[PDB]
RNA sequence: UCGCUACUACCGAUUGGAUGGUUUAGUGAGGCCCUCGGAUCGGCCCCGCCGGGGUGCCCUGGCGGAGCGCUGA
RNA sequence: UGGUGACUCUAGAUAACCUCGGGCCGAUCGCACGCCGGCGGCGACGACCCAUUCGAACGUCUGCCCUAUCAACUUUCGAUGGUAGUCGCCGUGCCUACCAUGGUGACCACGGGUGACGGGGAAUCAGGGUUCGAUUCCGGAGAGGGAGCCUGAGAAACGGCUACCACAUCCAAGGAAGGCAGCAGGCGCGCAAAUU
RNA sequence: AAACUGCGAAUGGCUCAUUAAAUCAGUUAUGGUUCCUUUGGUCGCUCGUACUUGGAUAACUGUGGUAAUUCU
């Protein structure tokens, strides 16, 4: 598991590996986009809390706002979706992509410090 | 995925055609959206040349025209009491064309009290509020007082329409094509089709 | 009523039925106006098209349709259906080959209005082209002559 | 096809454009305009072809471009705009004029014409059609659409256009007696008097029309375009006068032309 | 009438297997249309910390929060 | 008012409607520069509607090879017609409800076949004929086999997408991507056909 | 340059498997329909913040995933 934690006021991105599960408990059966209170990461995580923006699964697959479910799904995706763009107009393309629980399934999980 | 072609069919000898291509999309056929009574639902579609069709789910009102008195108003659609195609489409209350539906009297009761000052569809105890009071007894100046009374000679109307104005809703028959124009206007019954239309409602219970 | 056998309402679409009449209206006649027109090629439009009860959208003088096109002829086989008959075609094919001819015969079903009544087969019959009006009916009988075993 | 074609192939072109078998497969396919593309002649072709102008197909653009070209007083852009009948080509940087007109053989023909002529053109009524709060129009056979027309202008009448502001000036109607010419058919490019009109209702009325020598032949009236009143022209004609000479005579006229040689 | 060598095709057990075309019945991917659904994204409010303008009250700027508020996507 | 051979046409008048998945009535760019704070000249993009052009579609009439060891077919499940509508760009059993019982057939329907895409044409030929026409022009169809769509003025589009059946490429085994009846080229097939 | 926007990619090319009143040819019809474009018309014809309105999003910067794709 790793961490792309990004500050939007100072507009700075780190990518931060933890290899735990104590520090990764407080994250799993969450959706995406919930303010979640980062405080189990570490000492210097105190008065942090932190929204789940997004995130990729093991084997690439980015993850979606609306899906519910706990693994992988295949979607017929249009334009005005996520993990797609066109290259024709009309042209829709059925891909497969990652639900909005998070697992211990993911590779990264993108994070915003909101607090 | 309907199909409104005519090489699917047989030959007027009987003899079945081999068919000479696959389906065209200018061959195409929509499916029926059935408009019922309800709050105002469109839905429009986007047929050859980019134009536009308005299929309508939900129909409420409409302008309908009372023929004999050049008078249009927008009423309200009650019912559906007898359409001459299906009659599963009554008890289904779906609007198509040429349907006979039942309206709201009101707007028309309006008009004839303000146009020819006579009371229209009231009770024989004739119970009478003085907003319209006004309307049914109002001063009169010296040259219009001689214009309402010849107004009111020739203001008559064929019995079998006041039993309606008596509770209120009056027989209408739809005029255009609701799923293609979102629309359902059409024209009241009067006269002679009202009375055809009126025994085909009795003999059909 | 004479009319009204169907289950909706036939009534001739451009003319207003129901106009409020005074006392001298009511008590003078019943008047129904009737809608009738000219096709333009000089066929005579009948009397009982300006006197019928008849009601039909696919009639040539009082219906919807426009003649347009070849104006053709035929004799008449089989009337046997509601409103249209079967006349057929009789032509002679030239054989290029043999230098002869040989005899040829199409039909046509036909749209035959209800002023023409009193039509038995055998006659000859003018045709003229519209529209569709069904699956198989293109043509619309203009003037029906009789044949000459009449008298 | 699925949708319209944009190619025209050379075999498959008007034959009085007169092009040759062998120099390409596709022939210059004009654009959309005033005239059908049966009817026309591209302006390619008249610079290409016809005047020896230009020399391929880029001078035509290197010529057209730098607005060198003016058909009908508006200068155009484009080397296959179709150019038809009756339209007139400013060229003002030579001091040329042009007037496209039919010649005796069913093409058209290099017609100078002299720029006091060029600022009107005829055209033929086409449709008359009232609307839009009772105001009428014309539609002439390049599309001009000329509302508020003389109200003695109806279909098949010869209207005569001013070509700096678009109006009607005078016009000549349909009747017998007037000066004719055929554009379209067999007797194509000929002249010649209103004989006798038969009417045939519900197909094609045929025009009978008398040469300047004797020559009777017919059309169909879609084919006619009224030129003069009486037997005046009121556009010049080319160098033959609309009248087809029999190919003896055409052979004699070569072999006693060339007897002046010396 | 009556003796040698071989091919063509059919019958040909084997209820030998594999695949088409018509239909009987059952099932029915995927798209579209309808009725729902509502993950999320705004907006308008309401208070709290407060400036200026006008005259305790109104409009403005920074935010913050909460509500099964009430609407849009 | 104007028209056609013929309108239920074109215009006119009156009463109303006008779709929140909205109908137009310009919050746009450039070049020369100005005339008495206003008034500007040429263009470029747009734009509802009308006309035209380019078409497309659906119809009318007439026409095609062999077969009777194919003589009756079509009609539950639309076959022929009537009425009312649904759908559709629109005319129509196109489709649905209720009816009527019709429609084609030795003048060869219906069924099967074709070493059948149709024409313009080609070979041969006294005159008549016979046979070929996959092939560069016109028209149709189709992109491995059926089917369904998105976008758009236009496609049921395959050098677009989604399935299924048939083949088949990579793979770290979780997945990913395909369509030469385009030009070359390869294999196979075959008597039989050219340069990546 | 890039990327957004517009337009085209529905033409051209290839082949002849289907298909026998079908395709097609000649002849007519749309008075029974759609038509990007071009050309001409029309575009103060409506009586009811403007000396200029609102929110996003690429390219870009920066942080990543997957063995792998014109994936994101």
């Amino acid at each position: 598991m790793k961490l792309n934690i990004s500050f939007p006021a100072t507009g700075c991105q780190k990518l931060i590996e933890v290899d735990d599960e104590r520090k990764l408990r407080t994250f799993y059966e969450k959706r995406m986009a919930t303010e979640v209170a980062a405080d189990a990461l570490g000492e210097e995580w105190k008065g942090y809390v932190v929204r789940i923006s997004g995130g990729n699964d093991k084997q690439g697959f980015p993850m979606k706002q609306g899906v519910l479910t706990h693994g992988r799904v295949r979607l017929l995706l249009s334009k005005g979706h996520s993990c797609y763009r066109p290259r024709r107009t009309g042209e829709r393309k059925r891909k497969s992509v990652r639900g909005c629980i998070v697992d211990a399934n993911l590779s990264v999980l993108n994070l915003v410090i909101v607090k | 995925g309907i199909s409104r072609d005519n090489w699917h069919k047989r030959r007027k000898t009987g003899g079945k055609r081999k068919p000479y291509h696959k389906k065209r999309k200018y061959e195409l056929g929509r499916p029926a959206a059935n408009t019922k009574i309800g709050p105002r639902r469109i839905h429009t579609v986007r047929v050859r040349g980019g134009n536009k069709k308005y299929r309508a789910l939900r129909l409420d009102v409409g302008n309908f025209s009372w023929g004999s008195e050049c008078c249009t108003r927008k009423t309200r659609i009650i019912d559906v009491v007898y359409n001459a195609s299906n009659n599963e489409l009554v008890r289904t209350k779906t609007l198509v064309k040429n349907c006979i539906v039942l309206i709201d009297s009101t707007p028309y009761r309006q008009w004839y009290e303000s146009h020819y000052a006579l009371p229209l569809g009231r009770k024989k105890g004739a119970k009478l509020t003085p907003e319209e009071e006004e309307i049914l007894n109002k001063k009169r100046s010296k040259k219009i007082q001689k214009k309402y009374d010849e107004r009111k000679k020739n203001a008559k109307i064929s019995s079998l329409l006041e039993e309606q104005f008596q509770q209120g809703k009056l027989l209408a028959c739809i005029a255009s094509r609701p799923g293609q124009c979102g629309r359902a206007d059409g024209y009241v019954l009067e006269g002679k089709e009202l009375e055809f239309y009126l025994r085909k409602i009795k003999a059909r219970k | 009523a004479d009319i009204q056998t169907e289950r909706a309402y036939q009534k001739q679409p451009t003319i207003f039925q129901n106009k409020k009449r005074v006392l001298l209206g009511e008590t003078g006649k019943e008047k129904l106006p009737r809608y009738y027109k000219n096709i333009g090629l000089g066929f005579k439009t009948p009397k009982e098209a300006i006197e019928g009860t008849y009601i039909d959208k696919k009639c040539p003088f009082t219906g919807n349709v426009s003649i347009r096109g070849r104006i053709l002829s035929g004799v008449v086989t089989k009337m046997k259906m509601q409103r249209t008959i079967v006349i057929r075609r009789d032509y002679l094919h030239y054989i290029r080959k043999y230098n002869r001819f040989e005899k040829r015969h199409k039909n046509m079903s036909v749209h035959l209005s209800p002023c023409f009544r009193d039509v038995q087969i055998g006659d000859i019959v003018t045709v003229g082209e519209c529209r569709p009006l069904s699956k198989t009916v293109r043509f619309n009988v203009l003037k029906v002559t009789k044949a000459a075993g009449t008298k | 096809a699925r949708g319209p074609k944009k190619h025209l192939k050379r075999v498959a072109a008007p034959k009085h454009w007169m092009l040759d078998k062998l120099t390409g497969v596709f022939a210059p396919r004009p654009s959309t305009g005033p005239h059908k593309l049966r009817e026309c002649l591209p302006l390619i072709i008249f610079l290409r072809n016809r005047l020896k102008y230009a020399l391929t197909g880029d001078e035509v653009k290197k010529i057209c471009m730098q607005r060198f070209i003016k058909i009908d007083g508006k200068v155009r852009t484009d080397i296959t705009y179709p150019a038809g009948f009756m339209d007139v080509i400013s060229i003002d940087k030579t001091g040329e004029n042009f007037r496209l007109i039919y010649d005796t053989k069913g093409r058209f023909a290099v017609h100078r014409i002299t720029p006091e002529e060029a600022k009107y053109k005829l055209c033929k009524v086409r449709k008359i059609f009232v609307g839009t709060k009772g105001i009428p129009h014309l539609v002439t056979h390049d599309a001009r659409t000329i509302r508020y027309p003389d109200p003695l202008i109806k279909v098949n009448d010869t209207i005569q256009i001013d070509l700096e502001t678009g109006k009607i000036t005078d016009f000549i109607k349909f009747d017998t007696g007037n000066l004719c010419m055929v554009t379209g058919g067999a007797n194509l490019g000929r002249i010649g008097v209103i004989t006798n009109r038969e009417r045939h209702p519900g197909s094609f009325d045929v025009v009978h029309v008398k040469d300047a020598n004797g020559n009777s032949f017919a059309t169909r009236l879609s084919n006619i375009f009224v030129i003069g009143k009486g037997n005046k022209p009121w556009i010049s004609l080319p160098r033959g006068k609309g009248i087809r000479l029999t190919i003896a005579e055409e052979r004699d006229k070569r072999l006693a032309a060339k007897q002046s040689s010396g």
